[PDB]
DNA sequence: GATTTTATGCCTGATTCT
DNA sequence: AATCACCCGCACAGATTT
DNA sequence: AGAATCAGGCATAA
DNA sequence: AAATCTGTGCGGGT
């Protein structure tokens, strides 16, 4: 029975649990903003093939692979997560297609997992793309037996579109969202000029862009927490005051609200209120919003002024909301707070790297495909030899041998080598020795057994051509990879068309409007 | 509701655990001395009393049935802990960051309300095991991670694997022991290290011969040394970076430092193998492992694992290989909760008097105590966020590293 | 609205559900003996690939698969029915190996689908053997998308071994547990001589064997039941008195209790008995049992006799029980009382039909390959017209034709292509305007593909003498399925050869104990 | 007590439902019209009341709610039929046998407690669809299988299908559709009947002429139809069968003992045939319909489908190809209970007064409704038992024949 | 097929003390 | 995360009525 | 009159 | 003081 002091164990433990919880549960990342269980659930949905042009698979099925491979918690955590990103007025652009019931505005709630099926949106293809090419690092799982993304190749600015918002131990984050087409805009002005300010980058983002389309009162929050990091605004409902004459009684049209507002809590608050005396002027309250859009409608009495019991109802009711702009995000595994110029430019360093890193991986793979294809070519130059070198063949092994151990006439080819000369595309390892030397190629054991495992069915003309014609194509390719590599005007060239390119598919148009106070 | 009681009505040889779980309590029910142990599940976590008060803790209904069965009073001027039922008390908590969490809140409930509980001792803490290895006819449980590379080093060293050198000597167990541990703890130091310093230059650095500082000065060979450890790193490159190296000659004793353009597009400007990384200690013994690590192996080497023999040119091929053979017939559980074991387990891994593992709770100083207990659990985030930044990452650069 | 008289509608509607719960839900299966339920359980779990020597999987990933695939019903009922099936103490063969809590034979609990894991067992795998080689018939699902067997194809007598029960609507099924090394010697017995009698067949099969190893007390009623299969017998538990000298002190051990009898039950039952004053000279009561042995310690007053009071037990408490065996099972999808040697004949039938199945499909794709291997080696016979045909072809296809047009001569491979039992090795859909013709070998169109196919690397003189072998090996097992295909005699020494295998991999001792009253 | 109560407070145009299970118990509930429509879920299966005492029956909790909800009394000397609430009852269970036996128990405690409400007439019994078909625009709902196969086999001939035997025949809607329909309906005569003979031997009796008894003779006559029968139903195998023939006399007739052999070592050793097969009415419309279907194709032989033309033999293929392009651009659902149906379908096929479909159950007669419902629901088991046996499939081998 | 109340940080309005 | 109150046939104590 | 105190809502975890 | 009557549990289904 060793005995231990309460102090030390409360030290450790509670150490423990904080920074677990700091950097493994409630902060995103910088260079794509997500968090480790939203880059796990959509790297489980694309190891299932769960694309976006094919049928649905049941909730159930996706929460228990992610939870027995990835995740090591519970379900209903997983399901609420899923959830989330399925609803239409939570996330800006909505990465889960799902097909079921998962809630409404109203205030409802979704079915269980055993009544609802889910898949990937068009989007999310976007943020994993590339992913086989080893354009980012990988790490092992909770039982050392998988191997999960570190961060993925993102290609749209994920953590300012959809925002974020979390609890953690010391610390919290709220960031809200905002549009595609306006945050391209600040990149592309970013790229243009490195030195810009928050003044000229403020021309091509106005400020923020919710899904409710609500209206946004005063403008000093916005730059404030643009120019430090920390602000607050103010999130005003559409509402009017309609009268057809005749009588000359008028009504309340209530046609939006707020974000992060529930419906029904809002009308049963108002009967409440309204039935106390404490709201003068309302005779009658209704819903009148099914299917085509949102209406609520409030009589008010026939001696009632409009304007005057409609400024009561933002100074007393829900129709008006205060957001705390507050931005956290870790940067190199460790929380910080951030500015809008900072966020752009990691978001244009990872891009960067990322394209290197493809570039790479594409110049080896050509350069491979043409050392083996030199050497078919050339075995196809002398046939006859070949077939009467490999029948006087004891076995395989033998005959490899004597491929190898001796020199080859180029033959007709050796014109088509005088473009493929210049060590361009030459493999890095191989070595001096082997290759064309003095108008006689020596061949190593792998070109030895690729030759070996030939078909007859390539001994006909077009079977014959098609190698010429493939080889032609990768010498330009493996040119174009070279140029990219060699200079640095030409990625940011091609990091500009891409990022045009997404604009292009994914643009839409502006919801929210901002007015002075 | 929710408590299975014991048969036992003298409190002096009773027990009480409060497990996690209805799963892991419905199991602990099963497997037990029914005579004298008793079991009170805990749902989920619980409310904290330093942050609550005391309407609200006398509200809850966890903490009323926990009160409720340890038979004291609470408050000032009822509180009597001489009426006290359940001389022992044990945690048993799951091995995870949510079981800490719990057992936190737990001990601060227990310091909070009773300190005469504590200070006398009848609090404990038990401690299940993680893994259970089978390999036909041995059977164990092992705890932690650390004891699992202790047992899998083990029984890859298990008989035979007699290392023939050239022809046939024996290092036969002890010597090859020493020379795997070693290894190892040179191999954790350099994991520790990877932000100052690239993982391969370090990696390579320890077959080339020690630079001997001592006769260095200013022979020029320092040139000819960087250009063949330069040409060593680009020989095997295998990632697309590309390496070089500078030296100038500012004092007495020349200095020099390469320079690697990587994958990510960006040059670091320097690594300098300066005064302080020379004469550090973590060079010498990494040139002391290497002394010992030259070209040890001749023309003709094998490692002679068990009735099998393979020929190798390298320490880390023998030592994947002994690993991956001592892998064969082994067969490995892991216990993602208290509530993936049958009863019979935690009756003989936690419950057993004669086989079970325990600690005991006590105070060594008063002040201390309350003052960290208010530092962490009170309501005030910013002193807490201060306390956590201290101990962060920026003072978890210990520079022992032994 | 249109009328109905209540009759025809209570008529159709019970004869509806009584008809489809007697050959749907309860009643067995005379050749497998198993429900519909354990099929579709044991068929789910074969088509995941779970096989007896690779990981676990959790409980709700084979629960959800049936339940989507095959089993339109709820979930508890298909989790009972997976748990039962793996605990020591229900069934005398288990089919399932679990990992978890699955109770204990105090009858106490088993925990949810989601801490639990399972796979299949060695012996499960000898129901399902030779599945895919075209044994027995597939149907369509509830709603015809998937197929499932129309009977297992199994080679263990399971209805016998594992025993059965169930009720239904008016009738019901109860079956005890076998040996099976004893079942397994009635049967060869039955083989050797039809015209057995239950006499003899009683030589080879005393009783039954239960897996809590209990006396049976009495053996007229097992001669009831095997002859008209109706009877009653007595189980009783082992028990006895021992005596410490000293002070004459009697205490009662108890070590194997009755089938399907709970522990707590009798122990809660006897105490409340002598609390009640019912049963006289009973001291205290214990129970000793830890993981080694089955103990309950009862002391007695210094004033009784130990017998007496054990006697008294027997005669009011559950320490002795009865069994009402009634076997009724389904032959040709009706219900029906059987005996012993019914059974048997049933079990010898469905693997007379099984082997000969097998033996059918094993022919047709021997003869299919031996088609090819004889292109093959026609075609290596002739290599340089064979290439010049090709390489002067501009396309494979024009190759191909140019290949089938004309006649190619056997040359020095002569001997063996006419060596075989004239059409003994000859598909039975080749019509007779291709193969070996009058000293000319004639190639059909997938024949000239294959040869297309062909690689560089057979031309040596290794890979040319194995496709010979083969060949050879091929003749010989053509005439070996033609001979066991012929005789009504080698088929049931190939049956005595496999159940011979099955006693000696699978066999074991005897627990229950047989004696007179 | 999960009852939905509606507006309307006059008992005369009042409704409720008994729906089965919580699901579909939830979508009435959102569907229905709320004026004049009662909802009472049933969570499981009830008491019998044919077994129970009364003692036990006020103690169960679904007949009470049940009982309590009608809002008439029970027993003698408090039952009130004219104190009556909802004169509308419907049943509504779920189209499976489980929903049949839910039926009949709610049938048996109206009958016995409360006869007078169905004497009266205030009993109703819905009927949901089973089937659903879209066709991008036309859509429907289908009940039963019967009416299904109707459906498929109307949408096979919907136009087109002019079927050119040699040079220019055109059978143009009436013909083909009444011969494909008888052609139906022998092939499920001959489907209820598949149990006592082979498919192969019934499906090629139609191809043969009559069987001629006129000139049977014991020699060379008997054994020629026989030996023409087997020599047709050898050379169309593929199951590696086998037929065989003996023939024999006994002084009045000539009959035949055919015997067939397919992967077995058994042998039937018979499957006679006598003056009562010839004699039997089934074999007559087999002949009658085997006079039109003979080997009217010729050389050229096709059928002018939409932007399609198949030209071979086998009709039945043709058939298959037909139905495949009747089902190229179709959607079926199989509905698999009243849980899967959402608010709006339950609305528009069940609810709706004025599209929805019912029964109304009457009494006809008292003493064998009586007799029928205490032999089915009685406590005895050999009646039930001997009623089962009598009325099963041997009842169901009825030789009409027609 | 449906089944509780807690930890964690920043902000609002409503209610209670001096 | 194990639990709710019934349907179906057979055999058997312990308890009331003749 | 104006500070100080007390509840409830938002997203991932037992 | 012999004869009916009332409960309990086994294994797949709402
Ligand atoms: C996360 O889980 C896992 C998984 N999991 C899965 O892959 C998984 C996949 C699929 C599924 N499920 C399904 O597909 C699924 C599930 C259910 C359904 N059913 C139905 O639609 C229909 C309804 C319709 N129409 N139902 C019924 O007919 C039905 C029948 C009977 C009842 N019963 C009554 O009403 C009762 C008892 C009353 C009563 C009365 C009275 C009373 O006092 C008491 C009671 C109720 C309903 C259909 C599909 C799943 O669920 C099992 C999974 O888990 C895998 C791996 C891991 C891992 O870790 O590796 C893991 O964890
Ligand atoms: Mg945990
Ligand atoms: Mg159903």
């Amino acid at each position: 029975i060793t005995p231990v002091n309460i102090e030390e164990e409360l030290k450790s433990s509670y150490l423990d649990y904080a920074m677990s919880v700091i950097v493994g549960r409630a902060l995103p990342d910088v260079r794509d903003g997500l968090k480790p269980v939203h880059r796990r659930v959509l790297y489980a949905m694309n190891v299932l093939g769960n694309d976006w042009n094919k049928a649905y698979k049941k909730s159930a099925r996706v929460v228990g692979d992610v939870i027995g491979k990835y995740h090591p918690h519970g379900d209903s955590a997983v399901y609420d997560t899923i959830v989330r990103m399925a609803q239409p007025f939570s996330l800006r652009y909505m990465l889960v297609d799902g097909q079921g019931n998962f809630g409404s505005i109203d205030g409802d709630s979704a079915a269980a997992m055993r009544y609802t099926e889910i898949r990937l949106a068009k989007i999310a293809h976007e943020l994993m793309a590339d992913l086989e090419k080893e354009t980012v690092d990988f790490v092992d799982n909770y039982d050392g037996t998988e191997k999960i993304p570190d961060v993925m190749p993102t290609k749209i600015p994920n953590l300012l579109v959809n925002g974020s918002s979390g609890i953690a131990v010391g610390m919290a984050t709220n960031i809200p969202p905002h549009n595609l087409t306006e945050v391209i805009n600040g990149c592309l002005a970013y790229i243009d000029d490195e030195d810009i300010s928050i003044e000229g980058l403020m021309e091509h983002i106005p400020g923020p862009d919710f899904p409710t389309a609500a209206i946004i009162n005063g403008r000093r929050g916005i730059e404030e927490a643009y120019r430090t990091g920390r602000g607050k605004v103010y999130i005003r409902a559409r509402a009017e005051v309609e009268v057809d004459a005749k009588t000359g009684r008028e009504t309340i049209i209530v046609h939006e609200i707020p974000y992060q507002v529930n419906k029904a809590r809002l009308i049963e608050k108002i009967a409440e209120l309204v039935k106390e005396k404490r709201v003068e002027g309302i005779s009658a309250l209704r819903d009148e919003s099914d299917k085509d859009g949102m209406r609520i409608v409030i009589e008010v009495k026939r001696d009632a002024v409009g304007e005057v019991v409609l400024n009561n109802l933002y100074s007393q009711t829900q129709l008006q909301v205060s957001f705390g702009i507050n931005m956290v995000a870790l940067h190199h595994g460790q929380p910080k707070i951030m500015n809008l110029k900072d966020i752009i430019a990691a978001f244009v360093r990872h891009r960067r790297e990322v394209v290197t890193r493809r570039t790479i991986f594409e110049l080896r793979k050509a350069r491979d495909r043409a050392h083996i294809l030199e050497a078919l070519a050339v075995a196809l130059a002398n046939i006859d030899p070949i077939i009467e070198l490999i029948r006087h063949a004891p076995t395989p092994a033998e005959a490899k041998t004597a491929l190898v151990a001796n020199p080859w006439q180029l033959g007709n080819v050796a014109a088509m080598l005088e473009r493929a000369g210049d060590d361009a595309a030459r493999p890095e390892w191989l070595e001096p020795e082997f290759g064309v030397r003095d108008g006689l190629y020596y061949l190593t054991e792998q070109q030895a057994q690729a030759i070996l495992d030939l078909r007859l069915q390539k001994l006909t003309g077009l079977e014959h051509e098609k190698l010429l014609d493939e080889y032609k194509e990768l010498l330009d390719q493996i040119a174009e990879l070279l140029r990219i590599l060699g200079s640095a005007d030409r990625l940011m060239e091609v990091i500009r068309e891409e990022l045009e390119l997404v604009r292009e598919q994914f643009g839409d148009k502006r919801r929210t409007e901002i007015t002075a106070n | 509701g929710k408590l299975a009681d014991c048969q036992e009505r003298d409190p002096a040889l009773s027990e009480l655990y409060l497990v996690e779980g209805d799963s892991a309590g419905g199991s602990a029910k099963q497997g037990r001395n029914r005579k004298n142990q008793a079991i009170l599940p805990l749902k989920g976590k619980i409310l904290n009393v330093e942050k609550a008060r005391f309407d609200k803790m006398l509200s809850s209904q966890e903490v009323a049935t926990l009160i409720t069965a340890l038979g004291c009073g609470i408050g000032r001027d009822e509180y009597n802990p001489d009426k006290l039922r359940y001389h022992s008390i044990i945690i048993m908590t799951d091995a995870d960051v949510d079981g800490s969490h719990i057992r936190t809140l737990l001990l601060t409930f227990f310091y909070r309300q009773m300190p005469e509980i504590v200070e006398r001792g009848h609090v404990y803490i038990a401690q299940p095991p993680l893994y259970k290895v089978k390999k036909g006819k041995q059977e164990q449980y092992i705890k932690d991670d650390e004891a699992m590379d202790q047992y899998q080093i083990s029984i890859a060293l298990d008989g035979a694997t007699l290392h023939t050198n050239a022809s046939a000597p024996a290092l036969a167990g002890e010597a090859l022991e020493k020379l795997v541990s070693e290894y190892n703890a040179t191999q954790k130091m350099i994991n520790r290290m990877e932000r100052r310093y690239p993982k391969a230059m370090l990696k390579e650095l320890i077959y080339q011969p020690t630079l001997t500082e001592a006769d260095l000065s200013d022979e020029q060979t320092v040139t000819r040394w960087v250009n063949a450890l330069v040409s060593e790193l680009n020989d095997k490159e295998q990632h697309g970076s590309q390496w070089k190296f500078d030296v100038h000659t500012n004092a007495e004793q020349n200095l020099f430092e390469p320079i690697v353009r990587v994958r990510t597009h960006g040059v670091d400007t320097d690594y300098p193998l300066d005064h302080e990384f020379i004469t550090g200690g973590e060079y010498r013994r990494i040139c002391t492992l290497g002394e010992k690590l030259r070209g040890l192996l001749e023309e003709d080497a094998f490692i002679e694992r068990g009735e099998r023999r393979q020929p190798v040119a390298s320490f880390e091929q023998a030592l994947d290989w002994l690993v991956k053979e001592s892998r064969r017939g082994l067969s490995i559980q892991r216990y993602k909760g208290l509530g993936e074991m049958n009863p019979e387990q935690l009756w003989e891994t936690t419950m057993d008097p004669e086989s079970r593992r325990m600690l005991r709770v006590t105070v060594k100083d008063a002040i201390a105590a309350d003052q960290l207990f208010t530092t962490l659990m009170g309501d005030a985030v910013e002193p807490r966020r201060a306390f956590i930044e201290e101990n962060a990452l920026k003072a978890a650069n210990i520079d022992i590293e032994n």
